[PDB]
């Protein structure tokens, strides 16, 4: 699939694609909110625990990302 | 290392380290400079500067209206304003002198 | 003796403001100290300066003239 | 812009834009070699430049000289704000950026071009004997003295 | 991308927008400059002059007044102040600026000692 | 326009600049002790 | 390693040991000044000299600075121009 | 008190503002003196018994001491080091002081004589009638906080702005120069001058 | 006679004798070498 190699620095500035599950409208990313949404991935691991089991349900599996945060 | 004729000399001098060379018209600072410099080139090696005691330590090389006295060391022409219209002062002469013999 | 070529510079510079601006706090008299004047060559030697800055601080880190308390973190 | 995206190669060309016409009008500046943006669909951007050994080298820094190579440093982020807007600029005229703020902070601390904190040595450059070819011999100021220089530099 | 930036963020910059569009110029420029910044077939392209119009740029070519731009750079400074803070936030930002951040600041009771004094 | 290089001369053929500045400085009691203990 | 001598922050910014900062600059930037005003007061009254000596300097000769490349002492026909413009009465 | 003496008599007799850089190893050497007393021998009062130095010469500022203690215990054991260099000054200038006849000839005479003995010093300092110290202790020795000294047998065991000068810029306003108690600004300071003074 | 006691450091330390005598520089450079 001809791509560009720095297609992920291309993936703030365009518009209205797709990538994987999410979808790109007429608003580009800028900088700021391209690389804090980053964020959310490495949050993910400790939110899943966090929110299907509670406090004691965090573990050492999901605290490397927060450190990277 | 490159000389200059003392004509471009006094040219590139110009009026030179005049306290008031700022405030003067450019014709008359022109014309100061042409008459010092004529004065620097023909005259050199007998021009001397005026005794400092006949001129210069009566203050008189640089005088101010608003400090007659000389009570700012001869600064005045940038220690004090130029006064306002109508004011005590106005208008403000002053005189710059340069005696040579 | 160290300063004495910069003040002659300083004292022997046509300043531009009055030179430059044409025709509330008008008139050439004080609109040209507004700001800054144009000193052509303006700033410092960097070497001159160096001399300064050291001879002072070797006078006030080194003789204790007035404050001898400040030897006390030496 | 067949790969590079279209607001993408818009920054980059008003930033090279503004940068080598502040260059081109700016007097005594070094004449421009090259403008790229994104020469081979590759992500980057430049406004070259041909280094003479005429002219300047090392004899005398000129404070009109250091303020106009300044205002060109701040010329091609000024012209992303004045184009784009305020919040369509990014990053990348953070070299440029620094240049600028280094130009200043020598002119206040290492030359005295400063009328408040005065002909005060606080600043000198120093060559190293890979990353940048100089460092800075910084002397540590009060807090009085660095907020009186700080206010000269903005 | 409000809850990133922080809510004082968001609201200095609705300050700033209320303070342009305020301006039917300023809202003009803006929004021709978005168009141009957008693209499409509704540019109209490049955007109008950066609020210096005919009359301010025809005011200083090479003929007419000129030479304030051969000033040097103390000329243009537009700020000024005699009273220099100890503080690099009271120098850097404005007074509106400082008074809406300063809670983010990490010090102890220098934040109440800091503009818009109580 | 370039100064210094041409013009500025015949030829026949409000506020001031050095306003004196200040630091505000709202030094603590302590740290005024401080000062006065170490300045002798 | 973080830093740990925090003394300071309301009011100015002063980690623990910085009381000597203060009177050395004062010091320094006081004695700097104090010569500074020294040095022109002496200029001041003596432009005239000045004008004199670079005019008659200029004719001797001096390093133009055209960059072609790669003075604490004075020689002995600009030290007779001076000592001849100092002779005063 | 005997490496502080020096510079206090060159301070009682040259003056304040004439010592010179000289009296800097002996002022040194008597500041590690209290260190060491305060922070190594545990001589200190509200320090105490408490090794606090660490030598880390090893061999850019050169530090050879290098303590890790407290902000606070520091700031205590340094103010208790400035006390004992205060107290050993205030009996140092106590001596000079009531021995200022015996210093005087003991001057002159290593002025005439350039080099000197101990039985000489000893003849010049018993004929001019010399004050013993009853006590090598700076106990009760010290300055009070008004400046005075202490152990004195007092205890026991608008600038002007007249016409020239005021018809300048801002004059009467928060806006001008320091001036000195003629009207002159500070420092001989004028308008034209290149810095900007700092008010006062 | 007593003229210690009255010794402060806060308003300057002076002794009895008004001063040792002038200094003559008769220029820098003499002065330095």
């Amino acid at each position: 699939m001809d791509m560009h190699p720095e297609e992920t620095e291309l993936m703030g500035w365009r518009t209205n694609f797709k990538t994987n599950a999410a979808v790109v409208g007429d608003e580009p990313l800028g900088e700021f909110a391209h690389v804090a949404g980053l964020l959310v991935p490495l949050y993910a691991g400790r939110a899943a625990e966090v929110a299907l089991f509670g406090k004691d349900g965090a573990s050492l599996a999901t605290a490397q990302p927060l450190a990277d945060c | 290392t490159e000389s200059y004729p003392a004509a471009v000399a006094n040219d590139i001098i110009g009026m030179g380290s005049w306290r008031l060379k700022d405030d003067v018209d450019p014709v008359i600072e022109f014309l100061v400079a042409r008459l010092e410099g004529c004065w620097r080139e023909i005259l050199d090696t007998d021009l001397c500067l005026y005794p400092r005691e006949k001129w210069k330590e009566q203050g008189w090389d640089l005088v101010d209206s608003m400090d007659p006295h000389q009570e700012l060391e001869g600064f005045s022409y940038a220690d004090i304003p130029d006064p306002a219209k109508g004011e005590a002062g106005y208008p403000r002469l002053q005189l710059e002198n340069r005696v040579y013999c | 003796l160290i300063f004495g070529g910069k003040i002659s510079q300083l004292l022997s510079s046509k300043n531009l403001v009055k030179s430059l601006k044409q025709a509330t706090h008008l008139l050439p008299k004080a609109l040209s100290v507004l700001a800054k004047p144009m000193i052509f060559s303006d700033g410092y030697n960097n070497q001159n300066l160096k001399t300064a800055t050291t001879l002072l601080l070797s006078f006030i880190h080194k003789r204790y003239l007035y404050r001898k308390n400040l030897i006390v973190p030496k | 812009p067949d790969p590079i995206p279209p607001q993408l190669r818009r920054a980059v060309s008003v930033y090279e834009a503004g940068k080598a016409l502040l260059a081109y009008i700016t007097p005594d500046y070094e004449e421009i070699a090259r403008v790229s943006v994104c020469p081979l669909n590759v992500l980057t951007g430049f406004t070259l430049f041909v280094e003479d050994e005429d002219k300047n080298v090392n004899a005398i820094l000129t404070r009109s000289e250091l303020e106009g190579r300044m205002v060109v440093h701040l010329a091609g982020r000024c012209a992303e704000k004045l184009v784009m807007g305020e919040g369509q600029m990014t990053g990348m005229g953070s070299p440029d950026l620094f240049h600028a703020n280094l130009i200043a902070r020598e002119m206040i601390m290492s030359m005295g071009m400063g009328r408040r904190t005065g002909p005060i040595d606080l600043l000198r450059v120093a060559a190293t004997s890979d990353g940048d070819p100089f460092y800075y011999h910084t002397t540590d100021m009060s807090t009085e003295q660095a907020r009186v220089a700080l206010a000269e530099v903005v | 991308v409000v809850d990133l930036i922080g809510r004082n963020t968001a609201v200095e910059a609705a300050e700033r927008v209320r303070d342009a569009l305020l301006h039917p110029e300023t809202r003009e420029r803006l929004l021709a400059m978005r168009r141009w910044v957008e693209g499409g077939p509704g540019a109209p392209e490049f955007p109008p002059s950066p609020l210096s119009p005919e009359q301010t740029a025809a005011m200083s070519p090479s003929g007419p007044l000129y030479g304030n731009l051969a000033l040097n750079l103390d000329w243009w400074r537009r700020r000024q102040d005699n009273v220099i803070s100890w503080s690099a936030m009271e120098i850097l930002m404005s007074r509106r600026q400082v008074d809406l951040y300063k809670q983010d600041a990490d010090m102890t009771e220098g934040a109440i000692a800091k503009l818009g004094t109580p | 326009p370039d100064p210094y290089t041409t013009g500025f001369g015949w030829d026949p053929d409000g506020w001031h600049w050095n306003m004196p500045f200040s630091v505000k400085t709202e030094l603590p009691d302590w740290y005024k002790k401080e000062v006065e203990r170490y300045s002798y | 390693p973080k830093r740990r001598r925090w003394l300071l922050n309301n009011g100015s910014w002063n980690f623990w040991f910085n009381f000597d900062k203060l009177y050395s600059e004062e010091i320094v930037t006081t004695w700097i000044l104090e010569s500074l005003i020294q040095t022109y007061k002496y200029l001041h009254k003596n432009t005239e000299l000045l004008d004199f000596v670079t005019n008659k300097f200029i004719t001797l000769g001096y390093i133009a600075p055209e960059n072609a490349n790669l003075q604490s002492e004075l020689l002995s026909t600009k030290e007779i121009i001076l000592t001849n413009s100092f002779k005063r009465f | 008190v005997v490496h502080l003496a020096g510079r206090c008599a060159e301070k009682l007799v040259m003056g304040e503002g004439q010592m010179t850089g000289m009296g800097s190893p002996d002022l040194f050497h008597a500041n590690l003196i209290a260190r060491e007393m305060i922070m190594s021998m545990g001589m200190g009062r509200r320090t105490g018994p408490i090794d606090l130095l660490r030598v880390a010469a090893t061999s850019d500022p050169f530090y050879y001491h290098t303590t890790d203690m407290s902000t606070e215990q520091a700031r205590v054991a340094l103010a208790e080091v400035v006390e004992l260099l205060d107290a050993a000054e205030a009996k140092a200038m106590y001596g000079l002081a009531i021995n200022w006849r015996a210093l005087q000839a003991l001057t002159q005479a290593l002025l005439d004589r350039g080099t000197i003995t101990g039985k000489e010093v000893a003849h010049i300092l018993e004929s001019n009638g010399v004050i013993h110290f009853p006590d090598p202790y700076t106990t009760g020795f010290g300055w009070d906080p008004d400046g005075s000294l202490r152990y004195p047998f007092k205890p026991d065991t608008t600038p002007d702005l007249s016409g020239a000068r005021g018809k300048t810029w801002f004059a009467g306003t928060a806006y001008d120069a320091p001036r000195n108690a003629d009207g002159t600004f500070k420092h001989g300071w004028h308008w034209n001058m290149p810095f900007s003074v700092k008010t006062e | 006679s007593n003229w210690w006691a009255s010794i402060n450091r806060k308003t300057g330390i002076r002794g009895p004798d008004p001063a040792p005598a002038e200094e003559h520089t008769n220029g820098p450079a003499r002065d330095i070498i």
